[PDB]
C-alpha cells in the first residue's frame, strides 16, 4: 500500500523558518503531483502548494506566494515545504497529499481531489 | 475521383482460341506502399450475381481456372482467357478499388464463334381473338442460326413496312450456340383489313438468296 | 514458430496512446482466422487488405501497434482523420494497408477511484508524421512569452490523464486498440497463414 | 465457406411508396466485413451505390446516390439495409449487396440480389400463333400489353420443353411490354396432339391456359 509520512513540524518564533518532509513509499512510478494542505484551528483545510513530479513546476497558493518553497527529490521519493517568514496564520496541521491523476493545466492541483493523504504534522508559530 | 472504359464491347471467339479484354483508367490505381495495382475483374453469367475472377490486377480468386490471367501497368489493364471454353460465355466487368467511389467499366459480352448456320423462318398471322380487340399482330420467327447479324424486313402488298415492327433476339443457346429472333409487326385491325399480302423477307449470311415467307389474308 | 499475437491482444497491461507499443512480427505463420472468427472485438476495420485472404499470402513484416484510448476516439484511428488523437498521439498514413482492432476494456482498465494511469497528448508545435511516437514532456509554449521549462501563463504541460471509471458512459470507457500494419518489401517474406 | 449474404425477397411497389431491402450476413467474422450495394438496371452494367461498415456504421455514397438513398446497418443482427425515401420508376432494377472483408478491398462475396420493380400493374392479353405446313412446323403464344415485367410461360402445363424458345420482352410504343413464345413440332403433330400455353404475371396475379390450334 502507498503511505505518506510528514515530519519537521514543531515550534518557530514568527519570521524564522521551518522545513517539512513528506516521504512516499509505494508505486512511485504512477505519481503525477504532490500537494501540501493545512487545517488551521477553527478553519476548513485549504490548498497550500502543489508540484508536478515530472518537471518541478510548482503552483504556490495566494496567501503563501513569496514565502514558502515546495520542491521534490525524485530519487528519495520525498516532497519538501520550505516555510520562510512564518506568519501567526501559519499555525495549523500540514497534510501532504499524492494524486496519480496527470493534469495538463497545473493550476488544477487546487480544484482537484487527492487519492492518498498523510496523517499530517503540527506547525506552531510562537515568540 | 476515378473512371473506367473497357474495350471491345463484344468478342466472338472459336472454342480454344485466346480472348483479350482491355480496361483503361483515367487515374493510376498503384498502391505506392506495396507495389500492387488495386484493380479487379468480375464475370457475370446471366441470372447469377457477379463472380470475382482476379484481384490486385493479376492474382486469381479460389475456384477460377488457370486459363484466366490478368496483366496491367498503371492506367492500362488486360484480362486474357487462353483456350476459351463452353461455360466462359458471359459479360465481363473490370472494377477499381483504389478508393471510393468504387467504379466499374461498361462490360464486355463474350460469345462462342461457331460454324455458320442459316435460320428456319416461320410466319404467323394474327389470331381471330386479337383482331376483335382492336390491334392485329403479325409475328415472324427466325429459329436457330449463327451469326447474330440477320436482316428481317416486312412487305405488305410487296411494299416495305418500316417503323411498326420490333425485333427480339435470344442470347446464344445453352446447347448449340445459336441465336433465334421474333420480329413482331403491330397495326390497327382497321389498317390490317386494308392490305391483303403480308410477308417476311430475311437476308442472313447463311442464305445465298434472301428467303421470303408470306400469307395472303384469310389463310 | 507460430506468430505470438497471444502476448499482444491477451497482454496483461497495455501502453498509453502517445507511447504506443510496436511489436515486429517476423519468421512465424499466423492463422489470422484466430482473430476475425472471434466475436469479441468492437471495431475490426481493415484498410487496403482482405484479412480473410492473407491466410494464403506472404508479407515481409507485420507490425502490431497496441495502446488504450476512450471509445469515442476509436473512429479517429483511420487514415485522413484529424483531431487530438489523430494529429498529436498516433497518426496513420493515407496509403495504410492494415487493420484497426478495438474492444471495450472497462472490465480491465477502470478503477472506482478512476484509472488516471492511461494518458494522452493535448498540444504540439506541429502534427505527427505517420507512425510517429512522441514522448517528450516539453513545457508547451502557446502564446508569445518563451517558457524555460517554467509552467503557467501561455505555458502548459503537454500530456493529460483519461480517468476511466466503471460508471463512465460507454464513450468515456477505455477501448484497447491493436493496429496490424503489413509491409511487402523486395526481401524474402516471413509472415504467412495456412491455406 | 466463411461468409454468405442473404437478401430480402422480390418487391413489387407503386411509384412514390418507400422501401427498405435487407442483406443479412450468414456466418462468423462478419465484424471485418463492409457491405456494399450495387444496382444493375434492366439489361445494363453494374453501378456501385455505396458501402457501410456495420461496426461504426461508417457510410460512403456514390455522388450518383448521395441524397437519394439511405444505407443503414443494424450490426446486432449482421444486417446491412438499403432504403428509399420515395421510389422512382427509374429505381426499377436488381440490387446486389456485396461484402469485402475491409475497405479498398475487392468484393469477394455477393448476395443473389433483390429484384425491385416500381410500377402500377396491367395484366397481359394472350393470343395464339397457329402454324402452317411436310417436314417441321412451329407454333406459339403472343403475350401483349402487360406492365411491369416479368412474365413466365410453359407448354401443356410444363410437360413440353422439347425445343422451346421464349424471347426477351420488348417495350411497345404503348409503354407496355410484349413477348413471344414458340415451340418446334413435327408437321403431322397438329392433326391431334393438343398444344396449350400457360402464362403467369406475378404483379397482376393472373395465369392464362390458352389453347393453340390450326385455322380454317
Ligand atoms: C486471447 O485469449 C482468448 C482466451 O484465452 C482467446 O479466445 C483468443 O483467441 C486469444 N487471442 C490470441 C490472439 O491469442
Amino acid at each position: 500500500q502507498v503511505q505518506l509520512v510528514e515530519s519537521g513540524g514543531g515550534l518557530m518564533q514568527a519570521g524564522g523558518s521551518l522545513r517539512l518532509s513528506c516521504a512516499v513509499s509505494g508505486r512511485t512510478f504512477s505519481t503525477a503531483a504532490m500537494g501540501w494542505f493545512r487545517q488551521a484551528p477553527g478553519k476548513e483545510r485549504e490548498f497550500v502548494a502543489a508540484i508536478r513530479w515530472s518537471g518541478g513546476s510548482a503552483y504556490y497558493a495566494d496567501s503563501v506566494k513569496g514565502r514558502f518553497t515546495i520542491s521534490r527529490d525524485k530519487a528519495k521519493n520525498t516532497v519538501y515545504l520550505q516555510m520562510n517568514s512564518l506568519k501567526y496564520e501559519d499555525t495549523a496541521v500540514y497534510y501532504c497529499a499524492r494524486t496519480e491523476n496527470v493534469r495538463s493545466l497545473l493550476s488544477d492541483y487546487a480544484t482537484w481531489p487527492y487519492d492518498y493523504w498523510g496523517q499530517g504534522t503540527q506547525v506552531t508559530v510562537s515568540s | 475521383d476515378i473512371q473506367l472504359t473497357q474495350s471491345p464491347d463484344s468478342l466472338a471467339v472459336s472454342l480454344g482460341e485466346r480472348a483479350t479484354i482491355n480496361c483503361k483508367s483515367s487515374q493510376s490505381v498503384l498502391y505506392s506502399s506495396i507495389n500492387k495495382n488495386y484493380l479487379a475483374w468480375y464475370q457475370q453469367k446471366p441470372g447469377q450475381p457477379p463472380k470475382l475472377l482476379i484481384y490486385w490486377a493479376s492474382t486469381r480468386e479460389s475456384g477460377v481456372p488457370d486459363r484466366f490471367s490478368g496483366s496491367g501497368s498503371g492506367t492500362d489493364f488486360t484480362l486474357t482467357i487462353s483456350s476459351l471454353q463452353a461455360e466462359d460465355v458471359a459479360v465481363y466487368y473490370c472494377q477499381q478499388y483504389y478508393s471510393t467511389p468504387y467504379t466499374f467499366g461498361q462490360g464486355t459480352k463474350v460469345e462462342i464463334k461457331r460454324t455458320v448456320a442459316a435460320p428456319s423462318v416461320f410466319i404467323f398471322p394474327p389470331s381471330d381473338e386479337q383482331l376483335k380487340s382492336g390491334t392485329a399482330s403479325v409475328v415472324c420467327l427466325l429459329n436457330n442460326f449463327y451469326p447474330r447479324e440477320a436482316k428481317v424486313q416486312w412487305k405488305v402488298d410487296n411494299a416495305l413496312q418500316s417503323g411498326n415492327s420490333q425485333e427480339s433476339v435470344t442470347e446464344q443457346d445453352s446447347k448449340d450456340s445459336t441465336y433465334s429472333l421474333s420480329s413482331t409487326l403491330t397495326l390497327s385491325k382497321a389498317d390490317y383489313e386494308k392490305h391483303k399480302v403480308y410477308a417476311c423477307e430475311v437476308t442472313h449470311q447463311g442464305l445465298s438468296s434472301p428467303v421470303t415467307k408470306s400469307f395472303n389474308r384469310g389463310e | 514458430n507460430l506468430c505470438p499475437f497471444g502476448e499482444v491482444f491477451n497482454a496483461t497491461r497495455f501502453a498509453s496512446v502517445y507511447a504506443w507499443n510496436r511489436k515486429r512480427i517476423s519468421n512465424c505463420v499466423a492463422d489470422y482466422s484466430v482473430l476475425y472468427n472471434s466475436a469479441s472485438f468492437s471495431t475490426f476495420k481493415c484498410y487496403g487488405v482482405s484479412p480473410t485472404k492473407l491466410n494464403d499470402l506472404c508479407f515481409t513484416n507485420v507490425y502490431a501497434d497496441s495502446f488504450v484510448i476512450r471509445g469515442d476516439e476509436v473512429r479517429q484511428i483511420a487514415p485522413g482523420q484529424t483531431g487530438k488523437i489523430a494529429d498529436y498521439n498516433y497518426k496513420l498514413p493515407d496509403d495504410f494497408t492494415g487493420c484497426v482492432i478495438a474492444w471495450n476494456s472497462n472490465n480491465l482498465d477502470s478503477k472506482v477511484g478512476g484509472n488516471y494511469n492511461y494518458l494522452y497528448r493535448l498540444f504540439r508545435k506541429s502534427n505527427l508524421k505517420p507512425f510517429e511516437r512522441d514522448i517528450s514532456t516539453e513545457i508547451y509554449q502557446a502564446g508569445s512569452t518563451p517558457c524555460n521549462g517554467v509552467e503557467g501563463f501561455n505555458c502548459y504541460f503537454p500530456l493529460q490523464s483519461y480517468g476511466f471509471q466503471p460508471t463512465n458512459g460507454v464513450g468515456y470507457q477505455p477501448y484497447r486498440v491493436v493496429v496490424l500494419s503489413f509491409e511487402l518489401l523486395h526481401a524474402p517474406a516471413t509472415v504467412c497463414g495456412p491455406k | 465457406t466463411q461468409m454468405q449474404l442473404v437478401q430480402s425477397g422480390t418487391e413489387v411497389k407503386k411509384p412514390g411508396e418507400s422501401l427498405k431491402i435487407s442483406c443479412k450476413g450468414s456466418g462468423y467474422g462478419f465484424i471485418t466485413y463492409w457491405i456494399g450495394w450495387v444496382r444493375q438496371m434492366p439489361g445494363k452494367g453494374l453501378e456501385w451505390m455505396g458501402i457501410i461498415y456495420p461496426g461504426d456504421s461508417e457510410t460512403r455514397y456514390s455522388p450518383s446516390f448521395q441524397g437519394q438513398v439511405t444505407i443503414s446497418a443494424d450490426k446486432s443482427i449482421n444486417t446491412a439495409y438499403l432504403q428509399w425515401s420515395s421510389l422512382k420508376a427509374s429505381d426499377t432494377a436488381i440490387y446486389y449487396c456485396a461484402g469485402g472483408s475491409g475497405i479498398s478491398t475487392p468484393m469477394d462475396v455477393w448476395g443473389q440480389g433483390t429484384t425491385v420493380t416500381v410500377a402500377s400493374t396491367k395484366g397481359p392479353s394472350v393470343f395464339p400463333l397457329a402454324p402452317s405446313s411436310g417436314g417441321t412446323a412451329a407454333l406459339g403464344c403472343l403475350v401483349k400489353d402487360y406492365f411491369p415485367e416479368p412474365v413466365t410461360v410453359s407448354w401443356n402445363s410444363g410437360a413440353l420443353t422439347s425445343g422451346v424458345h421464349t424471347f426477351p420482352a420488348v417495350l411497345q410504343s404503348s409503354g407496355l411490354y410484349s413477348l413471344s413464345s414458340v415451340v418446334t413440332v413435327p408437321s403431322s403433330s397438329l392433326g391431334t396432339q393438343t398444344y396449350i400455353c400457360n402464362v403467369n404475371h406475378k404483379p397482376s396475379n393472373t395465369k392464362v391456359d390458352k389453347k393453340v390450334e390450326p385455322k380454317s
